[PDB]
């Protein structure tokens, strides 16, 4: 007890790295819809 | 069960005995073990092994491993094992190992001792016992005996056994865990690497470690049961074991057994070796050999003494060694022989005496008869005996002829016709033939065996037919030192206090030429008054033990006046008379009265103290039949036998306070050493006579027949040696008598003329041969006649030889006989370097040569600076001694040395003069010779100061009244917690800070050091008279009205109500202290108590150290009000004037009234004033000046009071004091160890238990422990042997150039206690340890940095019920103790103690504490810790806020010492019974013994652990925990996390692996760019962000830089308020001012987890947030559905600093929060838009936000404090909101949080290591993150969920931890 954990941990450790400083593409925002014809409401 | 050690089964018992009874007829055959080997060489790599495989295990097992149960037996132990390993090849040189017979077991040539000993351990259970072995003995004895010293070392040989099997198993147990640590590594390489061949090339490589049993049990369990497992490793290890016929189950039973074993016979020998050393051997050699059984019948030899039985074992054996016979016969022989030679005895009429064959005069008759073959040195001895005293004078004679010759013929070059060179050499060869006489010594001691004599042993004491008078012959001109001389003779009395022994004092008052002053009788009257009183102290079955007579002084002729019939020889020729009866003796009446029979008579001195049990042991010598005397008919000579005896003296340390540089100049060897029992005396091992000094036993039958048949008249101080010419002086060389050596110079010279001149009228009685005398006799006188002369034959012979030529060459002259003079001394040291021709290796035995040399150095220069006087001396001394019966005749200046002396300078002077004028060419020689002569008185006077002592040191004054004035700080607590509540006793604890509280419990240690404390400061002059006998009254009363067992007490006691605490547990130690401590409070009652007239006045100097106090704390004052300080120059002038007033006052000595009356007006005045000025100014430090103040005036209020008592009416005041006197003795006395005594080791239990009437287990034996003060005690009543004494502790371990006390958690407490209460001497071992603790302390100081000062203290750390704990701490280096460098606490109060030996230093470091905050309202605190485990924040020290009385009282006494010189010392020591058991102390300081073996100090500290992660992105998710009790939290290092408070949560949050977004997040959003990101690195995670976070104890830290700002985030939980803080620090660093805006997002939701888990919807709906008054706090609460549900209120707030008065901006609505469409990664609330709009109320999905813009300047920072809270109702949460609302608040609640964090930590036992690893698990355990789950194939046939309900588990919420034993 106290060793094992610690001996896990670090057996445990060690590709997902350029992925953080990607941060978010912002949002995307579209110009409303055309509401066509052909629809009951 | 095996492994490689030595097990050969279980023999049980009885089967032991014919075991060895078959063994004795057909043994040898096969051993266990057992090989061939050499003693020698087995036994150096035995300890090269343990010294390899303990410093490896030093060096291992603190860097972080496992410790198998069988190594920290030879790491705690250690000191056991390096002892046992000692003795042997100490006791086994190459002789005594080859005498013994062998065996020749298997074919090697094996010695039957050790051969029969290597089966007790082998077929015992590894355990020695006395029974078991005794048996085995026994057995193998029933057909063949054994011999002589071959049963005697049975213990050493069993001590080798059992240290060879140690060090099998060590080596053995090292083996196996290096293959463990090397398997476990294998391992971990395999399961690193998944890749199948490597792990092909692992096992090829490591097969060559696959053989032994200790490497799969790791292996192959970790295969098996682990988390990825394998499935090539076992197919591998699996086959290969299963070949070679092993399989696997044997090996999985392999480590069951190998293991537990290896423990169990580890213990077994650590307790063997235990046994085997604190076991006595005697008493078993004596039940177990077969030669006692013999000498146990029909002879006295079962009581004849130790040692003597021991020679006679030691003679029996060497008769039947050489002599070709076996003991038993031999024995039996000598017993036929000695009962053959008739009995011959009064008391004889029984038994046999053995002696007289073995020891006695017919020794050659009994060598003779049984054919025995003298050894050649022992043929000399005897030849050299027959051939007298020619023999001795033969070696001094012939070196003495070879030294005139060498010179003659060096000097044949000289000139002058031939007539002076003969004469020269005969007056120059003194110092020759002292140089030949020292070398004669010398040899003689190094090979001729020193003689003891034989008596026999008094364990019952004198028995009847033995009576012995102790007769001190002195005068009684003495009017007061009459008091001094009886306590002399109550000494004496309590040295030997059982048997029939009486005490008397014979007197003649000094010399008056008149007959009687007929005013003496009066003087006498008080004596014989004083003497009567002592009567009736002791007064025991009708016995009268003291007795006096006096002389009536009858005129003889002149000069000496009337001395009766002669000096004191005729007083003790007269006490003779009286004894066998003489009524016209020449005595007075009424005080003539003797004890009948007492035929025997002891001497002794006045200044001479009685060593305990001597004259017992002197007795039974004399009384032994081979001792005793038969009067040779035709003259009274005694031809054989002896009627005197000298026991041997040796000088004291010092004086008490007389010590000066001259006393350790002419003296060096001082003290008792108990390691040697008898000195080689060249008069007694070469003639069997020795010299009578006037100081020993002697019978009245012969001794009165042959002193009055020779003696006519004109006798001497000479006369004693003239009493050993007409008797047998024996010199007995076995019991010291000390006595004390002046240091006067004058008293030196006037006793060397005493001795010189009496030295000279025995020439008629040498040039004579009428009268009587012995033919050493002559001799004797001889050499007293030559070692008076020398001087004056170096003088002439110097003089003469630079007056007749002294050209050149007599320069080399001048320098060869001053070398002759360093001959004498050193020849004694030659003993000391010699190793007895390097038999064996010494271990590191030191030098410390220098301290000899340097001491010879000293001496030869005094010698030689005193020649001068010395020859004027002696030259007037013998001319006197001529002039008288040869011709018919019959304190000061340097001023007052010249005046006395006037000889040396002139004859010097005259002598150059005269010796300069012929030749011209003697004055380079002579100049300085003469003028270091004429400067001798000037060297004599300063040699002759008494220089620095242990009481009296150079402290000048500043530093004795810095030390005054902190003791009067310092007694506050004993001032202001002492009570008339019923309590009269100090607390033991006392806190300040933590809702202060006052202790109920009390100790003795306690009360006996308040005692002594008060006694203290009643001598301080500090409270009047009647208030300290007020107090005495109140403690008095207290202790007899409490509940005591047996006299002792319970240790812990209860104040208000005086009951027991816990279970009634008696503390020997406690016991002891507080009865020394009563003795010494009693002795100084009594010594204010005889003469209560001048102790009423008063010291005079508390209140000047007040007024000194009162200087001080007026410069803390912090006077910068409006109004400037008027006030403060009125108070320092007013001040000033009364320091000034009263240093005037104690210049005057008449003490007038008037003067202390306007002192007591300027005191009141100065009162006023300090009142005044405090009333105005509102602080807090004022009132301690005025309170100070106050005290004052009370002081002068009782030194007034004292100085108006009337001195008349003071009979009450004196029968109150001896009423007091004698009930705190009675108290003392009444104490009772004899029951705490375990007569199977000595020692002393460590405590009595009222439950089962039953002893405690441990023991103390260590001679470095306040013990040894209760030892004294023990040894002081009575109760204990002296044994007892020497057989514990006395070990020295090397530090720096000498050795210092081992001592057991090497605090200085245990080397300042004992010396704090009883006198201690320069010369002692314990002073110089004492100061080498000093040294080594501050040393050790100076490397930590830290100032020293370890020891008993509270180290910071809290528990519930605050109380900040106690326990002990040391230093590593001197403790035997490991885990003392792993804390580093320092207490200021060790530097008080420990300042009898360095002031300067002391208070030095007394001020470095004082530059911090170590000092309170009650003095001093307990301590200061420094361990960065117990530190917050980047404080360098945390002091420790306690009170405690006994270290105060330790203080206090300590600074009563230093400046009283050690008043108490002196006080304690001043009862007949301390003077009684302190020759016990003094002892002999050693420089000779086997001395033991051994930046790091400052990484020794305890450390804690600071968990950072690099970059919390990329690396594997970091969690932490927090607590406050009841409401609990989640960070991760991600900054998610939840909170949960008591079951239910609050904030919402799942275990998503993957996603990992749910907690209270921080956002920061820029203006003018108009980007945005977390405070934590996560959601968004812009380019840059350089992050790190750290997860240490109860904070938690978050820092992030983006480049030109740093953003740090505090997340902490709070103190006694359920809440949680946040803490966002953005700091700039460009020069630009910046826009920036913060918002804090969290969900609030208040279920127990699974109903929100289950239905959310219900929780969103349930809840009703809404934003008040003054709006920056949010609060929310369910709405209450039943009358059921708690509430729990919670509320969030901003709490903005360093800004501006703005709005906040909140949002409950996360519809309008996300944006319908996105998530936390991409939140709409970020956008150019919708602001918060604040909407509030019942919202379907409630959400916690608050914004605020924050301008940032350049470079500058700002903090603001996110807060959130938790209640269980509305009512209350308004006082915690309003106590964060208020600015700041983060510290206090920081602080309080830390205390609590160390609160819960050190509730259970664990470690910051252990946290951080408890952590980890935790991060595994809660995460769904299975990186130590079971094997995917394990895993892939189980796990059925409702099978677990068998086993009574829920298996609902619960992550179920496994363990598997
Ligand atoms: O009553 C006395 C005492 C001392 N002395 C002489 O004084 C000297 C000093 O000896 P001291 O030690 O005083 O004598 P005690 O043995 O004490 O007698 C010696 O020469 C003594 O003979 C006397 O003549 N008469
Ligand atoms: O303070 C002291 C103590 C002792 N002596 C001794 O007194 C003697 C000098 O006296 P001196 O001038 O010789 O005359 P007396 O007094 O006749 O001589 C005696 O002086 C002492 C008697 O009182 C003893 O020492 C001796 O019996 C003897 O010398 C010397 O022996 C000194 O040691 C002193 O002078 N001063
Ligand atoms: O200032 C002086 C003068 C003399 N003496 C002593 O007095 C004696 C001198 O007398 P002296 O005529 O030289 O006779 P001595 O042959 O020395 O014999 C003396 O011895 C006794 C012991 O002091 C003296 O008292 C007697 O006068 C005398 O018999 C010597 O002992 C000197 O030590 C002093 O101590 N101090």
């Amino acid at each position: 007890i106290v060793d094992q954990i610690n001996r896990a941990v670090s057996l445990f450790a060690a590709s997902d790295a350029a992925q953080a400083r990607l941060p978010v593409p912002a949002f995307p925002v579209a110009e409303p819809v055309e509401d066509a014809g052909d629809l009951d409401f | 069960d095996h492994n490689d050690s030595i097990r050969a089964s279980y023999m049980t018992i009885e089967e032991l005995h014919d075991a060895g009874a078959a063994l004795s007829r057909d043994g040898a055959d096969s051993l266990p073990g057992f090989m061939e080997f050499d003693f020698f060489e087995r036994h150096r790599e035995n300890e090269k092994e343990i010294l390899r495989v303990y410093r490896t295990t030093a060096v291992d097992a603190e860097n972080g491993a496992t410790i198998t149960p069988a190594a920290e037996w030879l790491l705690d132990n250690h000191y056991v094992i390096e002892e046992a390993i000692q003795e042997v090849r100490r006791d086994f040189p190459r002789k005594f190992y080859r005498q013994l017979p062998t065996m020749t077991v298997g074919g090697v040539t094996i010695p039957r001792v050790m051969a029969l000993g290597w089966l007790y351990v082998a077929h015992t259970h590894s355990t020695v016992s006395r029974e078991n072995m005794t048996a085995l003995v026994d057995g193998y004895q029933t057909s063949q005996t054994l011999q002589i010293g071959e049963l005697w070392a049975l213990p050493s040989i069993i001590r080798f056994v059992l240290i060879e099997n140690l060090r099998r198993i060590s080596i053995r147990v090292e083996r196996s865990r290096r293959m463990r640590q090397k398997a476990n590594e294998v391992v971990d390489e395999i399961i690193r690497l998944n890749d199948a061949e490597a792990s092909a090339a692992l096992l090829k490589q490591v097969d060559s470690l696959v053989d032994d049993p200790t490497f799969a049990t790791q292996f192959l369990y970790r295969l098996r049961n682990g988390s990825q497992t394998s499935g090539f490793a076992v197919a591998w290890l699996e086959e290969r074991l299963h070949a070679a016929g092993t399989d696997a189950e044997n090996v999985m039973m392999s480590e069951h057994n190998r293991l537990a074993s290896g423990n169990v016979t580890m213990g077994n020998i650590v307790k063997s070796l235990r046994e085997i050393d604190d076991t006595e051997w005697s008493v078993w050699f004596e039940e177990v050999s077969h030669i006692d059984k013999v000498l146990r019948e029909e002879t006295d030899y079962e009581i004849l003494d130790f040692g003597s039985r021991n020679t006679y074992r030691n003679t029996i054996e060497l008769l039947a060694r050489r002599s070709p016979r076996t003991e038993v016969e031999v024995a039996r022989a000598a017993v036929e022989m000695a009962r053959s030679d008739l009995p011959a005895g009064a008391d004889e009429n029984h038994r046999v005496n053995v002696g007289s064959v073995l020891v006695g005069q017919r020794r050659f008759e009994l060598e003779k008869a049984l054919g025995y073959r003298p050894l050649a040195s022992q043929h000399i001895v005897r030849s050299m005996r027959k051939f007298n005293w020619l023999a001795i004078a033969a070696p001094v004679l012939l070196i003495t002829a070879v030294a005139m010759l060498a010179v003659g013929w060096f000097l044949a070059k000289a000139g002058m016709p031939w007539y002076v060179v003969t004469a020269f050499l005969l007056m120059f060869a003194l110092p020759a033939s002292e140089g030949a006489t020292g070398l004669f010594n010398t040899l003689v001691t190094f090979f001729v065996k020193p003689f003891r004599l034989v008596g026999y042993e008094f364990k019952n004491g004198i028995p009847e037919d033995a009576r012995t008078l102790v007769a001190v012959p002195c005068m009684l001109t003495s009017r007061d030192s009459v008091d001094e001389m009886m306590r002399n003779i109550e000494v004496h009395y309590l040295a030997n206090p059982h048997g029939e022994i009486y005490f008397s004092l014979v007197s003649d008052w000094r010399d008056a030429p008149y007959e009687q002053s007929d005013e003496d009788l009066e003087i006498l009257d008080y004596a014989k008054r004083e003497l009567a009183a002592l009567n009736s102290r002791y007064a025991f079955d009708g016995k009268t033990r003291f007795y006096l007579l006096h002389r009536r002084r009858i005129y003889n002729s002149a000069e000496e006046c009337w001395m009766g019939w002669e000096r004191k020889r005729g007083k003790l020729h007269e006490l003779n008379m009286l004894l066998r009866g003489d009524k016209d003796t020449t005595f007075l009446g009424g005080s003539n009265i003797v004890p009948a029979d007492v035929k025997y008579v002891m001497t002794l001195d006045a200044d001479t103290r009685l060593m305990r049990d001597a004259v017992t042991k002197l007795v039974g010598k004399m009384h032994h039949p081979i001792n005793r005397p038969k009067i040779d008919p035709v003259s009274g000579r005694v031809v054989e036998g002896y009627g005197l005896l000298q026991p041997r003296v040796t000088p004291s340390l010092t004086t008490g306070k007389d010590a000066s540089v001259f006393q350790r100049v002419f003296s060096i060897n001082r003290g008792i050493d108990p390691y040697v029992f008898t000195v080689s005396d060249v008069y007694q091992d070469l003639t069997s006579e020795g010299t009578f000094t006037g100081k020993g036993l002697y019978d009245v039958d012969a001794f009165e027949a042959a002193l009055k048949g020779r003696i006519e008249e004109n006798s001497i101080l000479s006369h004693d040696l003239l009493e050993g010419s007409f008797a047998r002086c024996a010199l007995v060389t076995d019991v010291e008598l000390v006595e004390d050596f002046p240091t006067r110079y004058e008293v030196e010279v006037s006793r060397q003329h005493r001795w010189a001149r009496g030295d000279w009228q025995l020439l008629p009685f040498i040039i004579d041969r009428a009268r009587g005398v012995t033919a050493i006799g002559r001799w004797k006188m001889v050499d007293n006649l030559r070692r008076s002369l020398t001087p004056i034959a170096w003088f002439f012979a110097s003089i003469l030889g630079w007056y007749f030529m002294d050209p050149l060459g007599a320069l080399i002259w001048q320098i060869l006989l001053i070398f002759s003079l360093f001959v004498a001394p050193t020849l004694s040291l030659l003993s000391g370097l010699v190793p007895r021709s390097t038999d064996i290796v010494p271990q590191a035995h030191f030098f410390t040569i220098w301290s000899e040399i340097r001491a010879t150095n000293a001496q030869v220069a005094l010698r030689i600076v005193f020649i001068a006087d010395a020859a004027c001396m002696m030259t007037d001394a013998i001319v006197r001694s001529l002039y008288r019966l040869l011709v018919s005749h019959k304190q000061g200046s340097i001023v007052d040395y010249y005046r006395q002396m006037w000889h040396a300078p002139v004859v010097a002077m005259l002598g150059l003069l005269f010796a300069a004028l012929p030749g011209d060419n003697a004055f380079l020689i002579g100049i300085p010779f003469t003028l270091l002569w004429v400067l001798s008185p000037a060297v004599a006077w300063y040699v002759s100061q008494s220089a620095e002592t242990e009481d009296r040191l150079f402290v000048s004054e500043h530093v004795s009244f810095e030390l005054r004035k902190i003791a009067r700080r310092t007694w506050r607590y004993y001032e202001a917690f002492v009570t008339p509540q019923e309590n009269h006793l100090p607390p033991d604890n006392f806190q300040e800070t933590p809702e202060p509280i006052v202790a109920s419990r009390t100790s003795p240690t306690n009360i006996g050091v308040y005692l002594l404390s008060v006694i203290s400061a009643r001598q301080f002059g500090w409270i009047s008279f009647a208030d300290t006998l007020e107090r005495i009254e109140n403690t008095i009363q207290t202790v007899e009205k409490m509940e005591k067992h047996r006299g002792h007490l319970y240790n812990w006691y209860h104040t208000d109500t005086l009951q027991t605490l816990g279970p009634r547990y008696v503390s020997a130690v406690d016991s002891g202290n507080l009865a020394g401590h009563l003795i010494a409070v009693s002795s100084a009652c009594r010594d204010w108590a005889e003469a209560p007239s001048a102790h009423l006045q008063g010291n005079l100097d508390g209140i000047g150290d007040v007024a000194g106090i009162l200087r001080e704390t007026l410069k803390a004052l912090p006077d910068n009000r409006k109004t400037l300080r008027p006030l403060h120059r009125r108070l320092e002038e007013r001040i000033i004037g009364f320091s000034n007033a009263l240093a005037s006052v104690k210049r005057e000595h008449e003490f007038a009234s008037i003067r202390v009356i306007n002192l007591a007006v300027l005191a009141r005045d100065i009162q006023k004033l300090a009142t005044n000025v405090d009333h105005e100014v509102k602080s807090a430090q004022s009132a301690e000046v005025t309170r100070w103040a106050q005290l004052l005036v009370e002081s002068c209020e009782a030194h007034i009071s004292d100085s108006a008592i009337d001195l008349t009416n003071m009979e009450p005041l004196r029968q109150r004091l001896a009423s007091l006197r004698d009930r705190s003795r009675n108290l003392a006395f009444s104490m009772d160890f004899t029951f705490l005594y375990r007569k199977d080791r000595r020692l002393l239990s460590i405590g009595y238990r009222v439950e089962s009437k039953e002893l405690d287990e441990a023991c103390y034996d260590l001679l470095a422990s306040e013990c040894r003060l209760t030892s004294l005690f023990a040894i002081a009543k009575g109760d204990l042997p002296t044994e007892h004494w020497y057989r514990l502790g006395r070990q020295v371990v090397p530090i720096g150039a000498q050795g210092a006390l081992v001592s057991w958690s090497g605090s200085m407490f245990e080397y300042l206690m004992p010396p704090l209460v009883m006198q201690e001497r320069q010369g002692g071992i314990l002073n110089q340890t004492n100061n080498l603790i000093v040294k080594e302390q501050m040393n050790h100081g100076r490397r930590l940095g830290t100032p020293w000062g370890i020891s008993e203290a509270a180290f910071n750390a809290r528990d519930h019920n605050m109380n900040y704990q106690y326990t002990n701490f040391g230093v590593p280096t001197l403790g035997l103790k490991r885990g003392l460098g792993q804390n580093a606490v320092i207490a200021p109060y060790a530097s008080i103690l420990a300042s009898q030996y360095d002031p300067d230093g002391a208070l030095e470091n007394l001020d470095k504490l004082r530059k911090l905050g170590a000092l309170g309202q009650y003095g001093f605190h307990d301590a200061v810790d420094f361990t960065p485990t117990r530190v917050p924040d980047g404080k360098v020290c945390a002091v420790v806020y306690n009170y405690y009385a006994h270290h105060h009282g330790m203080s206090i006494a300590a600074v009563a010492n230093v400046a009283f010189d050690g008043v108490l010392r002196e006080l304690f020591h001043s009862d007949p019974v301390i003077e009684a058991a302190e020759l016990l102390l003094q002892e002999k300081a050693p420089r000779e013994v086997p001395v033991m073996s051994a930046g790091k100090e400052q990484a020794d500290l305890l450390r804690a652990e600071v968990r950072s992660i690099a970059d919390p992105a990329v690396r594997d998710r970091e969690v932490v925990f927090l607590s406050n009790g009841h409401y609990s939290t989640m960070l991760t290092s991600t900054g998610a996390g939840y909170s949960k408070w008591n079951g239910q949560a609050i904030s919402r949050w799942k275990a998503d692996p993957t996603d990992d977004r749910w907690g209270t997040f921080i956002f920061l959003r820029d203006t003018t760019n108009g980007q945005w990101w977390s405070a934590t690195a996560e959601p968004r995670v812009i380019e840059g962000e350089k992050t790190k976070t750290i997860f240490t104890d109860d904070k938690a830290e978050f820092h992030k830089t983006i480049g030109d700002l740093q953003s740090v985030v505090e997340c902490i939980v709070a103190t006694e308020h359920d809440a949680e803080g946040r803490r966002i620090t953005l700091l700039n660093v460009g020069s630009e001012d910046r826009y920036i805006e913060v918002t804090s997002y969290m969900e609030p939701v208040i279920a127990s987890e699974d109903d929100d888990n289950a239905h959310p919807l219900f929780s969103r709906m349930f809840v009703q947030t809404e934003i008040g008054r003054r709006g920056d706090v949010i609060r929310a609460w369910r709405n209450r559905r039943s009358q059921n549900e708690p509430g729990t209120v919670i509320a969030h707030l901003a709490a903005d600093n360093a800004g501006p008065s703005r709005p906040t901006e909140f949002e409950t609505d996360r519809a309008k929060f996300i944006g319908r469409g996105r998530s936390l990664r991409e939140a709409a609330a970020f956008d150019a838009g919708a602001t918060l709009s604040s909407s509030d109320g019942f919202t379907l999905d409630p959400i916690l936000s608050l914004r605020r813009t924050v301008r940032v300047p350049a470079g500058k920072k700002v903090s603001v404090i996110f807060w959130t809270i938790a209640a269980p109702s509305r009512e209350e949460v308004d006082k915690a909101i309003d106590r964060y609302r208020h600015p700041d608040a983060f510290a206090h609640e920081l602080v309080h949080a830390w205390t609590r964090t160390q609160v819960q930590m050190r509730h259970v036992g664990v470690t910051s290591q252990q946290a951080a690893a408890f952590q980890h698990l935790g991060r595994y355990l809660t995460y769904p993150d299975m990186h130590l789950r079971a094997d995917s194939e394990t895993l892939k046939t189980g796990l059925a969920s409702q099978r677990a309900l068998w086993p009574l588990a829920i298996s609902g919420d619960f992550p179920i931890f496994s363990l598997r034993i």
